[PDB]
């Protein structure tokens, strides 16, 4: 028996085996309509299909195309048997107790699966370092979390939610991008515009002093080259883009920046455990794989934080999937096979079984 | 050592195993293992009420005892297993995460027995009594209690008589000279978890409540022969129920204004009752504190020479917050062993 990993995030779905060291299957998390298409196969037909997402802002609306989402995750893209694995899925923070239940619900009923499991995405990312104790900043497609963690407990009175991760950045640098001339009001031209996001755009350690240099000289300017052919020089943009992560003001956001949310996150837990939380600060999600994003926020948080304290910031370089990392390291171990919420666990309870077996 | 069995002794591997998840794992194994039996319903209840007094001595020897003489069906070795570790348990006042979740669900289902066949004129006469207690300078808004929230507005109200009217009870007392809660204030705190449950420890989802504040409460470590550290079973959510006492006089005033009424021991067991679920529901004091307040000896005396035989809240039917507490207790257990077994996989992987 291989138990599934699978992180279902707003932008990607990221499947695969307990004991692989990264995953299997990794998808954009996209349903499309005009018979449905998920995956890859819908993003490529985007004009003729109607494209819908079934996570939003982290937390699962559509429950429809969930379901479409993992039949093709087990059938279409794993290609393995739901029935004969023990499936083990994610949350996210604050997730609503109804959606575990449903989800729960619709693992047994319609999957048929001999045993299952819900982990906060966070206290995943925190488990693949190796952590029981410390606060995440899971950072990804549709939504940002601070979420403290007390010894693999999400804490509910410091979670918080920033709308604001990666495809925000995306929005801000085409608009940027629109603003130098360049067109880029498609699909495909947002696609491009965030593989330059993610091959260029950097966090810089100070924004004042690069935007300053790169007014000046023309060295932060670097050159990317589109798929017809053209060439384009991108000069501020390679640090203005991460900046609305410190700075949502950019994007018209009136909320506070990473670095103060985890301040105000570390605030909102008790005295005794925030030396613990400062010194294990997890950086997990594709939105927090910008460069220099580790040392911008030690340093924020430093100014921040009280001088005393001892800030450090953990970025593995494998973060952009430390939440199905974590999950093929919790659903591979000894002590964790009583875990599973069996089939006849939850015949004998029903769907709310998850609430006291997965916490 | 099957998969039931291998469940159960990973989980009394827990570091932080006390009385209560000692006695809340063991019961919940053999109600698994002899739940068949037709006389384990007797010792079932037994043990349900030997833990809701905070009997662990007793609970913990009735266990050893079915579990020896059921020793051929459960196994020696494991059997002897149990038995070594029930003398290696103990409880700290400070984290009873398993006894708080316990309580907590037990003040909620006090306030479930209440809120069925709520009597009005108990609480009203309470009212009444208060109003002829309370000192000038203290207002009640309660003019009549006809539901069971007044009710539990007029109970928590009663902490206006604190330090005033019960100054007398509190001299005579003999445990309130023990009380050793820190006076020091710490200020409140953010938590999600109800009740006396610390806000750092694990809660079901479906057993949060709405994010607010409360007092950050200590152990007056300093003192000699506190109440606390006497009684090391009691959840320190505070010391001894200071505000209790206020109770005792008001329920003084309302037993000498009611020495004909045939049912005044029920009525005065009803506002315990309902005092001990709202103080332990709202995280004041637990159910051994406010307990022991009605347990002390001149307190006793006043309720005997009454003639009232207080019950101290117990009810003879707590299946439902016993099994929650078990689900609980193996949660915790085991994920704090499967946390040890993935600290050493994560080292030693890198
Ligand atoms: N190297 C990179 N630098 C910056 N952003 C990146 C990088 N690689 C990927 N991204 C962005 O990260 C996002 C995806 O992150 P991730 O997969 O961790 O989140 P998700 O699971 O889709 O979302 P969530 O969990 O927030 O609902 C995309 O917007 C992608 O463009
Ligand atoms: N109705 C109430 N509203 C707010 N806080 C309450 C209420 N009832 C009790 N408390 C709080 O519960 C805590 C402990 O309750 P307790 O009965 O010991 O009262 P206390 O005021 O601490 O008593 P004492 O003054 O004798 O030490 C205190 O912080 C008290 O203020
Ligand atoms: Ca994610
Ligand atoms: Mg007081």
């Amino acid at each position: 028996t291989t138990a599934l990993v699978c992180d279902n995030g707003s932008g990607l779905v990221k499947a695969g085996f307990a004991g692989d060291d990264a995953p299997r299957a990794v998808f954009p998390s996209i349903v499309g309509r005009p018979d449905s298409y998920v995956g890859d196969e819908a993003q490529s037909k985007r004009g003729i299909l109607t494209l819908k997402y079934p996570i939003e802002h982290g937390i699962i609306t559509n429950w429809d195309d969930m379901e479409k989402i993992w039949h093709h995750t087990f059938y279409n893209e794993l290609r393995v048997a739901p029935e004969e694995h023990p499936t083990l899925l994610t949350e996210a923070p604050l997730n609503p107790k109804a959606n575990r239940e449903k989800m729960t619900q619709i693992m047994f009923e319609t999957f048929n699966v001999p045993a299952m499991y819900v982990a906060i995405q966070a206290v995943l990312s925190l488990y693949a370092s190796g952590r029981t104790t410390g606060i995440v900043l899971d950072s990804g497609d549709g939504v940002t979390h601070n979420v403290p963690i007390y010894e693999g407990y999400a804490l509910p009175h410091a979670i918080m939610r920033l709308d604001l991760a990666g495809r925000d950045l995306t929005d801000y640098l085409m608009k940027i991008l629109t603003e130098r001339g360049y067109s880029f009001v498609t699909t495909a031209e947002r696609e491009i515009v965030r593989d330059i996001k993610e091959k260029l755009c950097y966090v810089a350690l100070d924004f004042e002093n690069e935007m300053a240099t790169a007014a000046s000289s023309s060295s932060l300017e670097k050159s990317y080259e589109l798929p017809d052919g053209q060439v384009i020089t991108i000069g501020n943009e390679r640090f203005r883009c991460p900046e609305t992560l410190f700075q949502p003001s950019f994007i018209g956001m009136e909320s506070a920046g990473i670095h103060e949310t985890t301040y105000n996150s570390i605030m909102k837990c008790d005295i005794d455990i925030r030396k613990d939380l400062y010194a294990n600060n997890v950086m997990s999600g594709g939105t927090t794989m910008y460069p220099g994003i580790a040392d911008r926020m030690q340093k924020e948080i430093t100014a921040l934080a009280p001088s005393t304290m001892k800030i450090k910031i953990i970025a593995p370089p494998e973060r952009k999937y430390s939440v199905w990392i974590g999950g093929s390291i919790l659903a591979s171990l000894s002590t964790f096979q009583q875990m599973w919420i069996t089939k006849q666990e939850y015949d004998e309870a029903g769907p709310s079984i998850v609430h006291r077996k997965c916490f | 050592y099957t998969k039931i069995e291998s469940s159960l002794l990973l989980a009394l591997d827990y570091p932080k195993l006390d009385e209560s998840d000692f006695i809340l794992l063991l019961t919940k194994f053999l109600e698994k293992k002899l739940g068949n039996n037709d006389n384990y319903p007797t010792f079932s209840k037994q043990i349900q009420k030997y833990y809701l007094e905070q009997e662990y001595k007793k609970a913990i020897e009735n266990i050893l005892r079915l579990c020896q003489e059921n020793e051929t069906l459960l196994g020696t070795n494991l059997v002897q297993r149990l038995i070594t570790k029930s003398s290696q348990v103990t409880s700290n006042p400070k984290d009873n995460e398993s006894r708080r979740f316990y309580e907590v669900l037990y003040a909620e289902h006090l306030e479930s027995i209440l809120r069925k066949d709520f009597d009005c004129s108990i609480f009203d006469e309470l009212n009444e009594a208060y109003n002829e207690v309370r000192p000038e300078y203290t207002v009640n808004d309660l003019t009549k209690i006809n539901t069971f929230e007044e009710a539990r507005k007029l109970i928590l109200a009663f902490v206006m008589l604190n330090d005033n009217v019960e100054l007398g009870l509190k001299a005579q007392s003999a445990i309130y000279q023990k009380k050793d809660r820190s006076r020091e204030e710490l200020g409140q705190v953010l938590t999600a978890n109800p009740g006396i449950m610390k806000p750092n420890s694990p809660n079901f989802a479906d057993n949060t409540v709405p994010i607010k504040k409360i007092d950050k409460i200590a152990i007056d470590e300093k003192k000699a022969g506190g109440y606390s550290k006497t009684n090391p079973q009691v959840p320190f959510v505070a010391s001894l129920s200071g505000t209790t006492y206020s109770l005792v006089v008001v329920l003084q005033k309302y037993m000498d204004k009611h020495k004909t009424d045939p049912n005044l021991e029920k009525k005065i067991n009803n506002i315990v009752m309902l005092w001990t679920s709202a103080y332990i529901k709202d995280g004041y004091a637990s159910y051994k504190e406010v307990i022991d307040i009605f347990k002390d000896a001149h307190i006793q005396s006043i309720f005997a020479r009454a003639n009232i035989k207080l019950d101290y809240a117990i009810i003879d039917d707590t299946d439902h917050e016993f099994h929650r507490a078990q689900e609980y207790t193996q949660g915790i257990a085991t994920k704090a062993m499967m946390h040890q077994e993935l600290v050493q996989k994560v080292q030693e992987k890198s």
